């Protein structure tokens, strides 16, 4: 049982080399995904700015 | 002018045909709306195998015939694909086929995504673009199919608590293989399901295209 | 070379479910980003409308 091991060592290098490919692949997906995160972020900062500044005129001319 | 051509099984389809065409034309366009390959397919009229090269006025084919298509066991050229895993695969190909075409008869085979699917033979990895003649794969030669973890596009699902799962889908998929790969990875029975999206809900006949549901989306589950 | 092809093979085998767990652990925090996303989007929404009633208010009931 010498060649049947060596031909399942080139499948699993193969295998490995394919699932850090998809590591990466994933890896990068959530890169931008944490891009999105961050548009989204400074949106509801600007909400939450301009919701305080009604709020206080509201509560001004109360 | 419309002709038949139904299968033992039940299934019809009808194909715009001239007279002066020959049988090896009409297989042709049979493997464009079947994708079966004319080494595999048989056409039979009244009993008889029509024989390629006659055209379909030798058999006197006039307009609202009806032929029958029977598939081969197998075609003129096989090769094998093994796994990392002890299966062997012993795969009908053309020697025109392009690999992506053959990564698409790996799918019916077997059912993995093509996007899933790297292909070995002799140490080198074959693009999707070329052909069989290409890297002069002969039949009967050895291949080596690696699986990835992902493809490339995947969508979110919210299930019955607000727990979120990740699907491998493509935008060929129907609602149904999207249903099925929900209770592969959470056992509620595909008709106990019912996905939500922009907040319409998604027929069981319609891809995902036809909504509009692009990489990332979020699908919410519901029970009935 | 038979203890080294067994050993390597063995090492190998644990590498590739070494990376498969890796895989599936950003795959979570995959999922988890998106679910942040979407409680960004619901707070977007409910921020908006609050702006908007806040907007209304202020230039009706004062002048």
């Amino acid at each position: 049982r010498k060649q049947e091991l060596v031909t399942q060592n080139e499948l699993l290098k193969q295998q490995v080399k394919i699932f850090e490919e998809d590591f990466q692949r994933e890896r990068s997906d959530r890169e931008r995904m944490n891009e999105e995160k961050e548009e989204l972020k400074k949106q509801v900062e600007k909400l939450q700015a301009q919701v305080t500044l009604s709020n206080t005129q509201l509560k001004a001319f109360k | 002018m419309q002709i038949f051509v139904k299968t033992l099984t039940g299934k019809t389809i009808t194909l715009e045909v001239e007279p002066s065409d020959t049988i090896e034309n009409v297989k042709a366009k049979i493997q464009d709306k079947e994708g079966i390959p004319p080494d595999q397919q048989r056409l039979i009229f009244a009993g008889k195998q029509l024989e390629d090269g006659r055209t379909l006025s030798d058999y006197n084919i006039q307009k609202e015939s009806t032929l029958h298509l029977v598939l081969r066991l197998r075609g003129g050229m096989q090769i094998f694909v093994k796994t990392l895993t002890g299966k062997t695969i012993t795969l009908e190909v053309e020697p025109s086929d392009t690999i992506e075409n053959v990564k698409a008869k790996i799918q019916d085979k077997e059912g993995i995504p093509p996007d899933q699917q790297r292909l070995i033979f002799a140490g080198k990895q074959l693009e999707d673009g070329r052909t069989l003649s290409d890297y002069n794969i002969q039949k009967e030669s050895t291949l080596h199919l690696v699986l990835r973890l992902r493809g490339g596009m995947q969508i979110f699902v919210k299930t019955l608590t607000g727990k979120t799962i990740t699907l491998e889908v493509e935008p060929s998929d129907t609602i149904e293989n999207v249903k099925a790969k929900i209770q592969d990875k959470e056992g509620i029975p595909p008709d106990q399901q019912r996905l939500i999206f922009a907040g319409k809900q998604l027929e069981d006949g319609r891809t995902l295209s036809d909504y509009n549901i692009q990489k990332e989306s979020t699908l919410h589950l519901v029970l009935r």
